[PDB]
């Protein structure tokens, strides 16, 4: 006989292949596989089949362009070469053709399974492990902050020492000009050097462009001073700089990960 | 800039605790060291040339 | 005796093979390939072997499109040319009977309920639909392009025309203020006025901060003549550009949402 | 005698084949489906047809990529070997404006019941397959790179030597100023062009603004040079870049949807777009 | 031999034996396997008397495996006689019922968390509206006093220009005010640099003044006792409220 | 600069209610009271 | 500003069409004006002072 | 900006090849072929007339 | 209905096939024809069939390598599609 | 108006073309060839021809598989696309 | 089960195909074909079975390269797809 | 065990092949076939098998056209795919 029964979500066709006498069963999809993919899988399987048809139960031939689904819903006839099978296990025991009554059972069906299966503590469980993680990386990084935060205070020391003694420079340069050139001294003849000094000033603009590959601001340099006073330093306390932005780039995706987890939108 | 994209209202702009001191207290002695600075240079330049 | 042991998540298959006494091993992922894909390799690795198949404990075929894992539950019988070898891969399913059912019979429900009312068909009659809409509003923008056009061509040759008046006021400067040190005065005349010249141009670089909440940058008091110029034409042409705005933005949220609808990662439509 | 009849929300017609003398029907899909694959399936069903043709009863053919719900409304006719049918489809009424208040949302919450189950082996597949096409793409980038490291070995050595050249331009007008005023000439008659120097250059980089809309900042004028370098050398080399730009974009796309995929297969938490 | 992908595909060289050449090969992880690896070993070269790849259990693995499924472990690489040891760089079912019923309960907690957000974004704008009141005039006084600076800026702008416009046209001429004329100029460029390493920040214009307008605001904001701790609290609130109810939309 | 990311062009932009008066009724008494303390501190300079 | 975000290379930008010719045949004519406008200017005022 | 949103560290900027003795020897070349050729233009036009 | 006529001792056989009904006639070298080149000529002019069969002693199948010299001694079924012609040749 | 030619032991057949107006002849070895390479032949021969057929006997129709040598034993319709050669082939 | 009878000075085998369950005659000639043509004319008149072979000595297989005759004159076993008939030639 | 053995004038060897654990047994025309074709003979019978040779002298690999009139005076030692039979004729 031909048989269909639902294994594992899937409905599977048992058949009775005419060569070697033996049985077959083929497990289907439903929603993607058409009635012409079923009957090419049959003459694989067996190829001394040359006649194989699919017929609704009042004559007509069910052509090869419709799918399982819309075929499981009503009974049918296989007809392999020449035997017939009229196969009518589908057994489509829903009777409503309503909307609601046959919804209604989904959430039986889910709020039982939801009982059963232990799961709101499985969830409960999954929000404790990800602090777990958590708390693992907060205590990795929290001893050798010691040491960063002693490189940053020796840093920032080192470029509050350039630009006070720049801010010192502009301050004598003011003056050595301001004691000569009033009274001790000419002035037509302190007019040229004030003009080349003014325009040394805009050469060594350009050469700063040329050997650093970016444009001269005030806090556009003293970030680049700071990081280069960083790096050098931090090659002589030796933390491992590389582990501590590895370190931050996973807390700082756990720690989103907790906040996109707990969103009181949805239910998680 | 004033207000934040949500409305709020931005904190207080830290200053540096004794603020104008510090410039009006580096531009004066090294004010003063630039005025040295230039007559103790002239007094060996303008004798040997 | 054929063995099967899993490593690494995977299975891995030792199978003893008849055209030579030796033993092989297969492995193969059970969520891409399936039986015929199995015994296609083995069809491919000897030459000798011209018969292959897999049976179930029960006579019956396993077919030539069942998934692996959906045959690594039960044991299993091979059979290779003459020979009958029985493999039983460790029962690992971690799933009871009724806690297997039950989500069967959700699984089936649901797909009668998705075939019985052609949801798949509803579900393409929106991207219809919104693939009308878009359509009957990038129309509804066809009139309004020409009349923007204009107006836009327009203010863009005004403003060409500020910004070349620009350089020829440049220009004009730079040639008075050079005859008059050279030839019919000399520079101990014209000296200051070259210095209040720039200094009056650095008090009118601040009045015009001034005025209008923003820096003189040259693009940013471009874009601010140029717009400028477009809305005092625009109110003069007479077009309700709201109607244009209004519309052009709903066009950029309306198309946005069919591509996050059409997403090839997040399946909506077949 | 050819019917159509709506089965489950479905066109199905019934039509007459010559070869084997039975009926056989065909379940239309209204949206996704056109005439000229119709007759494509009704060639597949049945390899006795020589010829098969339908049209209007008063024009001359309905033509391919004519969706069916244009078709399925007049009394039209059909066309098989030799024989001649002309069918009537039925009347479609419509409840939807009080009954489906709950059907629209029965719908829409169905489609998301399945969604539920169906993605967790579409992921996988999507990713496996979106994994052997980003390697796919990279095995063909990696001979096209050659060229482009050919030319950006020389356009940028052309914008680091005119970099220099600035430089040295900058140094010598430097120079014959200073020997041209504490040697030579007075610096009282060397003013006014000292001035008007830099005149000159405050107007210059104004008539760059004014050719190329830009502000002249330093990295913003040897990253103009170096693109216009670059599209010149490129014609030089003849070297194709439109598939080149394509194929750096067809991989970032891969990168991205490999970053969107890293979260429902190892966080599982929802997905954004 | 060795593995090394950083180029992307894993590098392998292997020499066969009384050769001199190091041959290196590329082999995809997705779309090869180990049958056209030695197809593309075997046409190079001349000794392919003998070619097999045994596991480290001394099995010969199938030649039509993957090659992401063959070096996640080691083999043993044979030719003809030579052995060569590879070192290469080294709940289902509940999460979908979650999902499945999560599924379910969502068009209930929405409408559920519609109206509980609709009450407290109507609370807080009952809430703000006694700091309002307060805050847009402190707000106007600060705006006042900040415009009274601008225009004043623009007050010594323009008498600078009369100091040196009388004296160097009437009574003391160009070439003995020209050296103060360039130390203005110069005293403007220090005090341009005193305020960036006074106060950590650029020099321009459109910041300056929302700078001062945040300091004529915070000496306002104190001395008539606006708690703006509340107030930068509910504007927060009500805005986080509201991109909360835009996304319960769609 | 003058389209937004949606193609939509931008609003008017603002302008200070009577307002070019405003800056020029401001800088002539400025600029003649810088010019009153020239002459009022140069008679003193000349004479102390 | 070389490459895109992709590594994608960013097109030629454009260049203006008889740009270094508009230039200068809008410099040396208001050269010219300004040299005119003001050679007529001194003469003027030492005729009427 | 030092530090990024992850609150981790920028990487380090790099000098160039020994730039500060090449900029130091290419202003100087430069500058004497300038106070030569500036030499050369002021006897030239005092040869020329 | 199949007409088998010994035409100068050629046999011609008349066949209706079934996609467009008329007939259609064959003609047949007795020796260097067999029971496979007719069924591929009846398969090869007519496309609209795919099963076609002959039955000489009413029970049992004629093989694809019988010449017709030793098939036109008896009379023989010859099925198309799901049609069974009993054709009775000239002796 | 169809008049054959046997010329050194085979047929030689001329067809009024009836598109492009001229009479045109082939060559036909009708073992490798047949009445189906013959009207391959007047669709390639005259490419302004669509429609062609051959009915023998006087009634009915000749496969694409049947000889000209073996079908000299009657006349035929050689009937192109609106027109009719109601010929008999020379003996 | 399958029979072979002489048939005009050629021997006719019997056998029952597994596909449909009919029988089907095989008229060979001893003398031009092996055994290896014939065991081509099961597998190509039914495409269902897959492998046949023919025990001569009824312990060992015959090479396809022997003549039919040599198969005839003493009896054997064919063996199709799992059945093994037993068959007997006579003289 | 590989034997030869004289039956209607003609030697029929035995040979086991691996592929299925059981004989086959030859038919050899020693005048017609040489040794190429009994090399083609086991390639094509067992398509398990991949590298055979003969060894008579007991040194070298003989040439792949001697007959087997030409061969069977000596023994001939038969490799198949590790294995090795010595054989010996009958005389
Ligand atoms: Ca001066």
């Amino acid at each position: 006989d031909v048989t269909v029964v639902y294994q594992n979500g899937l409905p599977v066709i048992s058949v009775r292949l005419p060569s070697r006498r033996e049985r077959c069963q083929f497990t289907l999809k439903p929603i993607s596989d058409s009635v012409g993919v079923f009957l090419r899988q049959l003459q694989e399987e067996d190829r001394g089949i040359d006649r194989v048809a699919i017929y609704s139960p009042d004559g007509v031939r069910v052509a090869a362009s419709t799918g399982i689904d819309l075929l499981l819903l009503d009974d049918f006839k296989l007809v392999i070469n020449d035997l017939t099978y009229h196969v009518r296990p589908p057994k489509r025991d829903l009777l409503s053709h309503e909307n609601a009554a046959t919804l209604n059972d989904v959430k039986t069906l889910v709020q039982q399974l939801y009982t059963t299966l232990c799961i709101e503590q499985h969830q409960l469980n999954k929000e404790r492990e990800l602090i777990e993680r958590l708390e693992d990386l907060k205590e990795q990084l929290a001893p050798l902050e010691k040491v960063r935060i002693e490189i940053s205070r020796k840093a920032e020391k080192r470029t509050t020492l350039v630009l006070w003694g720049g801010l010192a420079y502009m301050a004598t340069q003011f003056g050595i000009l301001a004691r000569l050139t009033w009274w001790e001294y000419s002035w037509d003849i302190m007019e040229p050097v004030t003009y080349f000094i003014t325009y040394g000033s805009a050469m060594a603009m350009y050469a700063y462009f040329v050997m650093t590959r970016q444009e001269y601001v005030y806090p556009e340099a003293r970030d680049r001073q700071y990081l280069l006073f960083f790096h050098k330093g931090a090659k002589k306390s030796r933390f491992d700089l590389e582990k501590y932005n590895q370190l931050k780039d996973a807390i700082a995706q756990a720690e989103m990960d907790l906040k996109r987890l707990r969103d009181p939108l949805q239910v998680h | 800039v004033i207000v934040t994209r949500s409305g709020a209202i931005l904190p207080k702009p830290v200053k540096m605790s004794f603020g104008l001191l510090r410039v009006f207290s580096i531009v004066i002695p090294f004010l003063y060291v630039g005025t040295l600075i230039s007559k103790n240079f002239a007094a060996l330049l303008e004798e040997h040339d």
